[PDB]
RNA sequence: CGGUAUCUAACCAGAAAGCCACGGCUAACUACGUGCCAGCAGCCGCGGUAAUACGUAGGUGGCAAGCGUUGUCCGGAUUUAUUGGGCGUAAAGCGCGCGCAGGCGGUCUUUUAAGUCUGAUGUGAAAGCCCCCGGCUUAACCGGGGAGGGUCAUUGGAAACUG
């Protein structure tokens, strides 16, 4: 009996920085007046506790309270590579 | 039998000849009667009334007939004649009939009490006549599409 | 068009044009620039009057008037009925509304609104050109 | 075909219409074949006949005539094509000819006309109209 | 009343007897005008609607604007269209009081309306719009009960209809039912009401 | 502080209370949080409908009625029975 | 507010109707005056000595305490066409090819529930449009109840189709 937070799964495009993993979750969407599906992917930040991820893996992030500047998603697990 | 005319358009043609110009009247007649039969005629003359009786004497051998279930279409159709259409929907009850000139001259004279339709395509009043009358034609009932299917007619909707 | 060419470049639709296009601008002195705001009428002084000539194959002598309008813009109108009164440095009200005749005339000057009178001796349709009820 | 066979076979049994065939004969597939049994169990064809062979096998249609001709099948047309999918709720599947005609709908429990997807109270894909 | 003019003018152009026995048309049954005489001319397909609409709101004299708003809120009752329309037209107070035969004309009625001579259901009303319903009960205000005009207004009585009941002994009346469009009016087609109001 | 109070509409000279609950600060016809009842004046017992135990869990947290919602609310037995739970 | 609403007596048809249009679209025609002049005009277009198109008069038709003109917006316009258009000659296939991203993808089995379909809960304030009752002498107007509106959040189901 908690309130939840917010869960994505997406794939690991860069890991250049420390401690952080940027994250891309793709998605459909119906246009607005043809109605058909597009593709649309935004990219995300996360934390890395230990420079656990690399660059191409896939991976699942929660949301929790802003870190950084631009950082409010945590890594919760890897689901593969 | 019982038939009502009615002038669509009459139209002065001319043909160039060595000596000027020599000039005719074609009438476009619409015949039926309020029953559920309704047919249309071309007649040209060197005057007018006498191409309204060209007109009606060839409209009487064009009649067809229009399925007219609780006076109104059984449903809608698209009538593709030429380079104009006419697309026929079916209307609530007490509607009226609402078409453009001689569309609702073709659906007046041939009973149909309720009705909407709409010119898609040209207005040249002897296409608009004949895509009504195709339209028309491609009308069928319940109980023929029942009698067609095998199903009865109840089982069928 | 296929729906995927109508995704990635949809339609763009036509944008009309104004045809009056002296009574939807303002001027603004404080700043200097013609700000945009739609008028049914506008005011001017008439710098010149005069008569044209219409097109073939009409053939009169049409009386004219060269106007200055609040916003700067001068452009040229029509004064309709028999006979008028305007002269020079008169001040005119005028609205759309073209002749066909005369190639540069565009809009139109209402009559009995302002410095200029109205129509003598009408007894019909007489509302416009701004003529009293007689009697 | 090369991108959607379902638009074939609409198109095959059209244009057999066309020159008053009695017969086609196509590929068959697991659609294509409860789509066959579909018009036959409806009233729109005469009968249905698969034949065996060693890649996938065929599946021959007899069309349907009235006495004098009279199509009895006199139009087809496909609704969801690969370019553009549509769905309808289940208080939007459509009504063809004010009911004198069907349309079919991949609900979840399998494809059904569009009568009997209005009693289970289901919805999906809208594949094609037969009128 | 509201147009005030006359009334044998209307009939004529119009081509009917409204509002009357035929006393409009016996002699000179032709248009007015300088022309009428002289030449017919064939109608047009919109000269035929707006003939079939001045047709009724001439005959029951009310204007424009309220002739398209009761057609409107006409409109939204079940059924036919163009019969909701004449049937509530027929729920005027001034249809009932000329129907009742406390006047002659509708024009009559309605001027003894306005001036408050009517009472429905005990209650005074001066306005000729007030749409009455069934099982209410109309009186002459027992205070102008013995007048000249209403007294010989049933003098010439043309009858009560069978949707309504009157008795001068009390000088009273009541709708009983609505009419059904069987029982008012021949000469007019809706249809072509709702065609020129749906352009 | 929260109250509940009259809320004024209808027409000129014909006015129509709505009995529902504010801020001392929000405008008189401004926002609110809920509506508890209605109020007429112009009829000889003067028409009144309240929600009632809405009202009175709504009255418990701190919420004090005007005086003419107070009389409205005496008249309705509310209150008494709201003092009842207080010390019952 | 305010001696405001409303009510009761007596007197007089007496104080109280204009605006636009009449060649066709577009419902409604005759006479006089003028003579490519005066002038009319939304488009087609009238006027050159017999004008239903200019000016006036008689009549007629729409509306009505209003009637017209101008300005802006939507419709008719399927004239940006998802619903709902096209490209041989009317406007419209790049001069042709190799091809990254993207779009689409033959047949069958098992699994998944992203798209799809469905149940429930929460929410989408009040006023407004719509439906049903009520109060103002009717109406406008004002009340009472309801419905509709979400590519919405949480949670449970179905697996044909796309993934
Ligand atoms: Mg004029
Ligand atoms: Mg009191
Ligand atoms: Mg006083
Ligand atoms: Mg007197
Ligand atoms: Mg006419
Ligand atoms: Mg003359
Ligand atoms: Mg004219
Ligand atoms: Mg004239
Ligand atoms: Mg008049
Ligand atoms: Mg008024
Ligand atoms: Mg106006
Ligand atoms: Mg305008
Ligand atoms: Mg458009
Ligand atoms: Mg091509
Ligand atoms: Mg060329
Ligand atoms: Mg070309
Ligand atoms: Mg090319
Ligand atoms: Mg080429
Ligand atoms: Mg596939
Ligand atoms: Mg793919
Ligand atoms: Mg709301
Ligand atoms: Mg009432
Ligand atoms: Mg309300
Ligand atoms: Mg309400
Ligand atoms: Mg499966
Ligand atoms: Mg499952």
């Amino acid at each position: 009996d908690r309130n939840q937070r917010k869960v994505y799964t997406g794939r690991v495009v860069s890991d250049k920085m420390d401690k952080t993993i940027t994250v891309v979750v793709e998605t459909y969407k119906k246009h607005g007046l043809y109605g058909k599906r597009v593709k649309y992917s935004k990219k995300f930040k996360a934390h890395d506790e230990n420079n656990i991820a690399k660059t191409g893996d896939v991976v699942r992030i929660s949301e929790t309270r802003p870190l950084s500047a631009t950082k409010h998603f945590r890594l919760l697990e890897v689901v593969e590579e | 039998l019982d038939l009502e005319e009615r002038v669509v358009t009459i139209n002065r043609v001319a043909k160039v000849v060595k000596g000027g110009r020599r000039f005719r009247f074609t009438a476009l007649v619409v015949v039926g009667d309020k029953n559920g039969h309704v047919g249309f005629g071309t007649g040209k003359a060197q005057e007018v009334p006498d191409a309204i009786r060209k007109a009606v004497e060839d409209a009487k051998k064009n009649m067809v007939f229009v399925p007219t279930v609780d006076t109104t279409i059984p449903h809608t159709v698209v009538g593709h004649f030429g380079g104009g259409e006419i697309l026929l929907k079916p209307a609530s009850a007490g509607s009226g009939v609402t078409a453009g000139g001689p569309v609702r001259a073709v659906l007046e004279l041939a009973g149909v009490a309720d009705v909407s339709s709409k010119s898609l395509g040209s207005n040249t009043p002897i296409n608009m006549v004949r895509a009504t009358i195709d339209g028309i034609k491609q009308l069928k009932n319940a109980e023929d599409v029942a009698k067609l299917r095998g199903k009865t007619v109840e089982e069928l909707l | 068009p296929t729906i995927n060419q109508l995704v990635r470049k949809p339609r763009q639709s036509k944008i009309k044009k104004s045809t009056s296009p002296a009574l939807n601008k303002g001027l603004n002195s404080f700043k200097r620039e013609l700000t945009d705001v739609n008028s049914p009428q506008k005011r001017g002084v008439c710098t010149r009057v005069g008569t044209m000539t219409p097109k073939k194959p009409n053939s009169a002598l049409r009386k004219y008037a060269r106007v200055r309008l609040s916003n700067g813009i001068e452009v040229t109108a029509y004064i309709p009925g028999i006979g008028h009164n305007l002269q020079e440095h008169s001040v005119v009200l005028i609205r759309g509304g073209r002749v066909k005749d005369l190639p540069g005339v565009r809009y139109h000057i209402v009559r009995g609104a302002l410095d200029t009178a109205g129509v003598e001796n009408r007894g019909q349709s007489r509302s416009k050109y701004g003529t009293k009820k007689p009697k | 075909v090369m991108t959607d066979p379902i638009a074939d076979f609409l198109t095959r049994i059209r244009n057999a219409n066309m020159v008053k065939h009695d017969k086609l004969e196509l590929p068959a597939s697991k659609i294509k074949k409860e789509i066959a049994e579909i018009l036959k169990r409806e009233g729109f064809i005469r009968d249905v006949e698969y034949i065996e062979d060693d890649n996938a096998g065929t599946i021959r249609v007899f069309l349907k005539y009235g006495a004098t001709g009279e199509r009895v099948i006199t139009g087809l047309k496909r609704i969801s094509k690969p370019g553009l999918r549509v769905y309808a709720k289940s208080t939007e599947v459509p009504k063809v000819l004010n009911g004198l005609g069907i349309a079919i709908v991949s609900t979840s429990q399998g494809v059904l006309t569009d009568k009997e997807a209005r009693a289970k109270q289901v919805g999906g894909e809208v594949l094609a109209y037969v009128w | 009343a509201r147009y005030t003019g006359p009334s044998w003018k209307v009939s004529r152009r119009l081509g009917i007897s409204l509002s009357g026995t035929g006393k409009e048309l016996e002699r000179r049954p032709y248009a007015p005008g300088q022309h009428g005489p002289t030449q017919r001319k064939k109608i047009s397909e919109y000269g035929l609607q707006q003939a079939e609409k001045q047709k009724l709101r001439h005959m029951y004299g009310l204007t424009e604007r309220q002739f398209k708003n009761t057609f409107n809120k006409a409109g939204k009752l079940q059924g036919k269209h163009g019969e909701n329309f004449m049937i509530l037209l027929e729920q005027r107070l001034d249809n009932i009081v000329y129907r009742l035969g406390l006047a002659r004309t509708r024009r009559a009625a309605r001027q003894l309306v306005n001036h408050g001579h009517i009472t429905v259901d005990g209650k005074r009303v001066d306005i000729p719009s007030y749409q009455v319903s069934v099982g209410q009960v109309i009186s002459v205000r027992e205070k102008s009960a013995k007048n000249s005009a209403i007294a010989e207004s049933l003098e010439v009585s043309s009858f009560v209809p069978e949707y309504v009941t009157f008795d001068a002994e009390t000088l009273t009346g009541s709708l009983n039912r609505l009419p059904e469009r069987s029982e008012l009016a021949a000469e007019i087609n809706e249809a072509f009401i709702v065609e020129f109001y749906s352009r | 502080a929260v109250k509940i109070r009259l809320k004024r509409m209808g027409s000129k000279k014909k006015p129509f209370y709505r009995i529902v609950v504010a801020d001392s600060r929000f405008p008189r016809d401004g926002r609110s949080i809920e509506t508890i009842g209605t109020y007429n004046p112009l009829l000889d017992p003067v028409e009144v409908k309240i929600d009632e135990e809405a009202t009175l869990k709504w009255m418990h947290n701190g919420a004090k009625p005007s005086d003419t919602v107070r009389n409205l609310l005496s008249r309705e037995g509310i209150m008494e029975k709201f003092h009842n739970q207080k010390l019952g």
